[PDB]
């Protein structure tokens, strides 16, 4: 209606463009740690 | 066993003569597996 509106709107896209309109993909690291006995790091190298 | 949220399985299998009765002797039970469970394990059931 007048003065009214749905915030759910799709992605502005072209072709190619350059930083602002440019799709750029982001990763985040989880919560604090020993909070359970799970282990999530890197291989602990070994040598001969 | 589950201790410090870590769920523990030992098990061996031989053969016996009895029947109702458990035999005597004597036979350890060597580890199977070691997996970090952690749920606040109260009850349990069988399967057959």
């Amino acid at each position: 209606g007048f003065n009214c509106y749905f915030p759910l709107q799709s992605y502005g896209f072209q072709p190619t463009y350059g930083v602002g309109y440019q799709p750029y993909r982001v990763v985040v690291l989880s919560f604090e740690l020993l909070h359970a006995p799970a282990t999530v790091c890197g291989p602990k190298k070994s040598t001969n | 066993k589950n201790i410090d949220g870590y769920f523990k399985i030992y098990s061996k299998h031989t053969p016996i003569n009895l029947v109702r009765d458990l035999p005597q002797g004597f036979s350890a039970l060597e580890p199977l597996v070691d997996l970090p469970i952690g749920i606040n394990i109260t009850r349990f059931q069988t399967l057959l």
